[PDB]
RNA sequence: GAUAGAAAUUUUUAUCCUGACGCUAUAGAGAUAGUACCGUAAGGGAAAGAUGAAAGAAUAAAAUAAAAGUAAAAAAAAGCAAAGAUUACCCCUUCUACCUUUUGCAUAAUGGUUUAACCAGAAAAAAUCUAACAAAGAGAACUUUAGCUAGAUACCCCGAAACCAG
RNA sequence: GCCUAACGAGCCUGGUGAUAGCUGGUUGUCCGAGAAAGAAUUUUAGUUCAACCUUAAAAAUACCCCAAAAACCCUAAAUUCCA
RNA sequence: UCGGAGUACAAAAAACCCUCCGAGUGAUUUUAAUCUAGACAAACCAGUCAAAAUAACCAUAACAUCACUUAUUGAUCCAAAAU
């Protein structure tokens, strides 16, 4: 999964000329025979100074490729699994703070013996407390992200894991209806009898 | 063409002075044969080759005891020219359960029993 | 991606220290200095190889000297010197040769002694007598 | 989909074939996986066993 | 063959090898005899029905018309009574 | 083979940047997100090659389709020369057939 | 269980700088450097094989390829034509109906076996919908109102031995696509189409009582299945006088395609709504 | 190759095991890392057995260094005043103490 | 035959979130430049930069003194130039340069004065391995009588006389 | 013959990275096993099969093989099949 | 291109611009079918045998025969017949 995250959204903008698109070499330099040196076509050949590049890397190349869903839904619950058995994972409730200030973060942190990085989730976007957005706003290793943007990636990336309460409830629902569904006869954004 | 060889009967018919000159029982024939390749296998045949490998005589220079059946005799006659072959004797009687480990094989055929006691 | 070797210097180096001692540009140009340094890696192996036969012919030759210089030959001298029961190979043989000229001269006259009891033995065709250091100790 | 002592589902296993084949059968037990692979088809067969002993 | 298309990119496929042969589901490939409707006055009985009679492929020439053709001519068909339905599955096979 | 004299300037890489700690946030938008869209949507690049993957010539020929209308004439020029190139290379040439 | 949980306590953490694939499952890559994969890098010597300028496969060097002097003879000939028609096992129902998959207490359509995922159907490959066949009617006891294409005679037989009700009908593909996946037609926006009626090589199957055929007689289907029942030697069933029977004797029209719609409705799902023509030509061709 | 290289006779040093053996290793410094991926087996020695080698060998004075260092590295220093420096980059711990005792005898 | 190849019919939700597992002066555009130079013309077509905060700090200051080529320092019987060695450089003993092509090359068959920088294996149909789920698999269209999905394993460079169009 | 120093038909550009069964080249270490040719072929300067060989996997018999057995005018070394 | 004899002496195979015979069909009536075990030979394509069972003739054969009988022959595609 880590790999996959790593690798599907890579598009590598590296291309070189080959022999057929470098400018000149249209012409033989010398005759076949007789000159006494070695037979050349074009003058942009690979073996040429100014010549082409032989394979290279040939244009935009897109390293798309999409895991399955159940392998994808079982990192995710792996990653979590081993993060709450490493005693890096941390419950909390309406991840709600006294004050804005960064530092006091820093300190509970540290007081907490969380990690030098730390990760919060909290259930929607638009819901998240205005002291959190502002105290998290200005740090580098406590990241702040919606459920929707819990990945493999980021949890192995930061030592210490929290999640609220409904954040859990949403990631739990989210991750069991994986185990008991049937294949997708259309996809699932259409109206189905039991799902959204 | 060169092929096999078939070999006449009449070359191991024993002459009665042969016992004395060998060595052997003109009455009993012996028990085992201990049979040491010499020569290698290069320039040899493939069945000869083969008859080499089948009778555990891949290494040269190392004995290898072997039945006196007529079953083994005739590989045997088949790559005589390649072997040694002597009679495998027992002063002092079959090696006993207690006697596997101090036994050694001399140079002159004769399987010791106790081999540098104590 | 641009891929460039960064470390030919060392990769050259690590021939070209083999070659230093070399005659001509074979220790200085890298593609002299290649072929001349396999083949002395390979006249090493077999050069080692020969070192024991080169080794042996010399003792076998200062075993020569020494029993010529003792009024003997050097089969007559190692197969008596066997024949005693005496397993001195050619490299202590040599040793003593040079440095124990006694050792070495009691060595011939046991030598010389075994010969003559086995040419006695032989002319006699006789069971009965037998030498005094023509006699076999089995292992005890 | 084994959890739990898969070296006693394997000891079972073969405990349960030796009779059918008259020698012990030949598994690989996948642990971190949590799979028992046996050489053979003995599907129906382990499918009663499973169903017998409850599962 | 076209490995690779110039229009869609994918791998094409003869059209001889399936205008002059079929493939079972089970890989096995079947063919008429060459030559079953060339000089039948000249021919005894015995080997016109040699020649009529349908044989198969041996693995050389079924992985030669597996790369020829594509996976369209690979896929499990149902068809309104086949006659090769019977045939198209491979039973009591000991390897 | 010569290597240069002075120690380079040790380039000072954080990984707590915002690009590094927010990499691939939303790759779980779908599984997480009650199916509206694919992680494709996040791809950033060519419109031809936007959750899409295939070897040169497929790339060729998909872009020469989908923004060969808007290319420049050498370009076009070109990507056709390698299109048949890549054609004729892969349909008449290798080892394995 | 999961004792690999409590082994991890002592394992530090688990991050990006500690991952490892499983052992075999990466084939590493090798390249024509070196030794021994340097030197003709596996191509051979000269020829064509080193050059890569081989022939094709079918190629045998100018000898008359095998698979051009075998005789053409039809074998998927008209193969884009030919019905196919998926098999459903009465096992395969039976083990759906035990599972839950699909109810016996409501008319079993495609549809429903579709979205019980018990069959596949694909009609753009010429598939025709599902025939029945008898591999399971030994241990099948379950009463349903099956609506296939096809039947086969036994698996007919095992049906109205329990009670149930055999009707086979025809789908055009169109209506076969929609009637697999209604959803995606219903938010295509297009009103619900007439059922074609079937080709002339398929009337014979669909108007003859003996194959339970939607535009059969009805008058004639107590005489077919008394004939099944005294051929079978089993007691045909009161179907009559079953607390079911509206159930058993529900019907789509020859040229309807789902059960209580109609041709020419337009389903709007995102209000819950259905819209129905009234304009007289409309009425005409839809009910035509 | 001989002829390439440098040579010497056999010797011992300061008739070593006439009259008395003298242990010829005086001291040996390690040089490793506590939190490096690669000094992983020179911790591990440290931690378990670098006192029983101390013990083992009384005349030999053992130092060790956690710095930070990407390669962990091993010096043995003679009663020559010879200096032997190896690397113990990526090793077990059983290398590490072939290596140790290899460095002693 | 090589090969060519649709359509009917279906899917595609607005904007920012854009930069780089691209090159660093034989690389990246030919480019310091379509300029010098070469052709009557169409046309072809380059190489060349490196101190320092300050050179309005050149009685100027520090890092490498590491390629081939020379000098410091010409050579002393004998031999694919080396190895075994040796108190000792040679003197002693032993080894028919290297790639390529061939039945076979020290061959007097080809290639190379040397150094530095560039210069040549590329594709996933069937298969093998690993993993997910499994009579079902796949994030839509398909395959399914243990199968479906995903990943990793694979197929070079230079060279004609020629042909066509302007 | 001559048509801007090469004319059995100029030169430049483009097709063009033309095409070569033909020649040359094809870049790290170590280890395991390892092949000299029967048939087609405008084919013998090449390919495609077979026989050998490599890598994995299932099995059970595999070579050596005494009798006995294999043609009729004469016929050697020896073959085939077998416990 | 196909067959026989020697080379190639005794299971099979075995080459030469090696030595000799031949074939590219005739005559006659017994006008000689279907289906299917198991086999020979063979790179492939082709070539060969064949038990049992079926309808008509003795109610006891049908392998067409002879000319050294072995060779007397040509693939797909495509063209024509009446399928
Ligand atoms: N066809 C074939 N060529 C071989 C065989 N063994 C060696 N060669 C060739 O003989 C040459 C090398 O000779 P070698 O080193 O074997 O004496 C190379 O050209 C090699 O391809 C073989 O068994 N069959
Ligand atoms: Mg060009
Ligand atoms: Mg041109
Ligand atoms: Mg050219
Ligand atoms: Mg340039
Ligand atoms: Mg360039
Ligand atoms: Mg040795
Ligand atoms: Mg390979
Ligand atoms: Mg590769
Ligand atoms: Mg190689
Ligand atoms: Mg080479
Ligand atoms: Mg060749
Ligand atoms: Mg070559
Ligand atoms: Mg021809
Ligand atoms: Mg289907
Ligand atoms: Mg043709
Ligand atoms: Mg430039
Ligand atoms: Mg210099
Ligand atoms: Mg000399
Ligand atoms: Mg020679
Ligand atoms: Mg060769
Ligand atoms: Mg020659
Ligand atoms: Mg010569
Ligand atoms: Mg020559
Ligand atoms: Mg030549
Ligand atoms: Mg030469
Ligand atoms: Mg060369
Ligand atoms: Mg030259
Ligand atoms: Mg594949
Ligand atoms: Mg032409
Ligand atoms: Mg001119
Ligand atoms: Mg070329
Ligand atoms: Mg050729
Ligand atoms: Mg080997
Ligand atoms: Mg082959
Ligand atoms: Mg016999
Ligand atoms: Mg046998
Ligand atoms: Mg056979
Ligand atoms: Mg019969």
């Amino acid at each position: 999964v880590a790999i996959w995250q790593k690798n599907f959204k890579r598009i590598s903008y590296a291309k070189t000329k080959t022999r057929a698109e470098v400018r000149g070499g249209g012409r033989k330099p010398w005759v076949q025979k007789g000159s006494g040196r070695a037979r050349h076509g074009s003058i942009r050949s690979p073996i040429w100074r100014g010549g082409g590049v032989a394979h290279g890397p040939r244009g935009p190349t897109s390293y798309y490729y999409m895991l399955p869903m159940k392998v994808r839904v079982q990192g995710l619950k792996v990653a979590l699994t081993v993060k709450l058995a490493q005693d890096d994972l941390h419950i909390v409730d309406s991840l709600e703070l006294p004050t804005a200030d960064p530092q006091y973060l820093i300190e509970l942190a540290r007081y907490r013996r969380w990690g030098d990085s730390v990760l919060l989730v909290d259930l929607e976007h638009e819901d998240m407390p205005q002291n959190v957005v502002a105290a998290t706003s200005g740090l580098k290793t406590f990241n702040l992200v919606p459920a929707v943007g819990l990945n493999v990636h980021s949890m192995l990336k930061h030592q210490t894991l929290v999640l609220t309460l409904p954040t859990v409830a949403f990631l739990e629902e989210k991750l069991l209806w994986h185990n008991s569904r049937y294949t997708p006869l259309y996809p699932f954004r259409l109206p189905y009898c039991d799902f959204p | 063409k060169f092929t096999r060889s078939r070999i006449p009967d009449k070359v191991f018919q024993p002459s009665p002075e042969d016992h004395e000159k060998y060595g052997g029982d003109p009455q009993y024939p012996h028990k085992l044969h201990i049979v040491t390749r010499i020569k290698s296998t290069k320039r040899r045949p493939y069945w000869e080759k083969d008859i080499i490998k089948m009778l555990g005589l891949e290494k040269a220079h190392t004995p290898q005891v072997h039945k006196n059946i007529p079953s083994v005799n005739a590989k045997l006659k088949v790559v005589k020219h390649l072997i040694r072959i002597k009679p495998l004797k027992l002063p002092q009687g079959l090696p006993t359960e207690e006697d596997m480990a101090n036994t050694c094989l001399k140079s002159n055929g004769e399987l010791v029993v106790r081999w540098l006691l104590n | 991606l641009r891929s460039r070797v960064t470390d030919r210097y060392w990769r050259v180096q690590e021939v070209l220290k083999h070659a230093r001692h070399f005659r001509g540009r074979k220790n200085r140009c890298y593609r002299l200095a290649v072929r001349a340094v396999t083949r002395a890696f390979v006249k090493c192996t077999r050069a080692r190889r020969l070192k024991k036969r080169s080794l042996r012919t010399l003792w076998i030759n200062r075993i020569t000297a020494a029993s010529q210089e003792h009024g003997l030959k050097y089969p007559a001298f190692i197969i008596n010197l066997i024949k005693c029961q005496v397993e001195l190979n050619r490299k202590v043989l040599a040793d003593l040769a040079i440095y124990e000229p006694k050792t070495f001269k009691s060595l011939a006259a046991l030598a010389k002694r075994r010969r003559e009891e086995g040419f006695a033995a032989a002319l006699g065709d006789g069971k009965e007598p037998d030498g005094i250091f023509s006699r076999v100790v089995q292992h005890r | 989909k084994v959890e739990g002592d898969i070296w006693a589902l394997q000891k079972d296993v073969e405990d349960f074939l030796s009779p059918l084949l008259g020698k012990t059968p030949v598994t690989q037990v996948n642990e971190v996986t949590g799979t028992l692979r046996v050489k053979g088809y003995f599907d129906q067969q382990l499918k009663a066993w499973l169903l017998e002993k409850g599962f | 063959v076209t490995y690779f298309s110039s229009r869609k990119g994918k791998r094409k496929t003869v059209k001889a090898v399936i205008y002059r042969f079929l493939r079972l589901h089970s890989g096995l490939w079947l063919r008429r005899k060459a030559g079953y409707k060339k000089k039948l006055w000249k021919k005894t009985a015995a080997r016109k029905r040699r020649l009529r009679e349908f044989v198969f492929c041996n693995k050389t020439q079924s992985k030669l018309l597996d790369k020829m053709t594509t996976s369209f001519w690979k896929r499990r068909n149902w068809y309104a009574d086949d006659p090769y339905q019977k045939y198209q599955d491979r039973t009591n096979l000991k390897v | 083979f010569h290597v240069r004299v002075t120690l380079p300037p040790r380039k000072v890489v954080d990984r707590w940047n915002e690009k590094r700690a927010m990499f691939g946030v939303y790759d779980n938008i779908g599984i997480l997100g009650n199916f509206e869209k694919h992680p494709k949507e996040l791809i950033k690049g060519p419109i031809w090659l936007r959750g899409w993957k295939g070897n040169e010539l497929q790339r060729c020929i998909r872009k020469k389709r989908m923004v060969g209308n808007r290319m420049f004439i050498d370009d076009l020029h070109n990507l056709n020369k390698r299109i048949s190139y890549l054609y004729k290379h892969f349909n008449r040439h290798g080892k394995y057939r | 269980g999961p004792r690999a949980l409590d082994l991890l306590r002592a394992l530090p953490r688990v991050s990006l700088a500690n991952l490892k694939p499983n052992p075999g499952s990466r084939k590493p890559e090798r390249r024509p450097r070196g030794r021994r994969r340097g030197r003709k890098c596996g191509r051979g010597h000269k020829g064509e094989r080193q050059r890569g300028t081989r022939p094709r496969l079918g190629f045998e060097g100018g000898q008359t390829p095998f698979y051009l002097r075998i005789p053409k003879y039809g074998f998927n000939e008209g193969h884009s034509f030919r019905h196919q028609y998926q098999p459903l096992s009465l096992n395969r129902l039976q083990y759906l109906i035990d599972l839950g998959r699909v109810d016996p207490t409501q008319p079993i359509d495609l549809t429903q076996l579709v979205n019980g995922r018990g069959v596949t159907i694909q009609p753009s490959k010429r598939d025709y919908g599902v025939q029945l066949v008898e591999e399971g009617a030994d241990t099948f006891k379950a009463k349903v109102n099956i609506e296939v294409q096809m039947a086969s005679e036994l698996a007919i037989a095992a049906i109205e031995k329990n009670g149930g009700v055999v009707t086979t009908a025809f789908y055009d593909p169109r209506s076969l696509e929609i009637l697999c996946k209604p959803v995606p037609f219903f938010l295509r926006g297009q009103p619900i189409p007439k059922r074609m009626l079937p080709p002339e090589a398929l009337v014979p199957y669909y108007t003859d009582a003996k194959n339970r055929g939607y535009l059969a007689d009805p008058a004639r289907f107590p005489e077919a299945r008394l004939e099944l029942a005294r051929k079978y030697g089993y007691v045909l069933p009161d179907i009559t006088k079953d607390e079911l029977f509206k159930m058993l004797s529900t019907r789509k029209d020859p040229r309807q395609i789902f059960f209580g719609l109609a041709p020419g409705w337009v389903v709007n799902m995102a209000d819950k709504k259905i819209l129905k023509p009234t304009d007289e030509n409309l009425l005409k061709y839809y009910s035509s | 190759t001989a002829r390439g290289t440098a040579s010497r006779f056999l010797t011992s040093v300061l008739h070593n095991g006439l009259g008395r053996y003298v242990q010829q290793l005086q001291r040996l410094s390690f040089s490793l890392s506590r939190d490096a991926p690669s000094s992983r087996g020179a911790r591990e020695f440290v931690e378990r057995e670098v006192t029983d080698f101390a013990r083992r060998n009384p005349g030999v004075v053992i130092y060790v260094n956690p710095r930070p260092c990407c390669v962990p590295r091993v010096v043995a220093e003679y009663l020559n005043g010879a200096v032997r420096e190896e690397s113990i980059h990526c090793k077990s711990v059983e290398e590490i103490a072939a290596l140790v005792q290899k460095l002693a005898d």
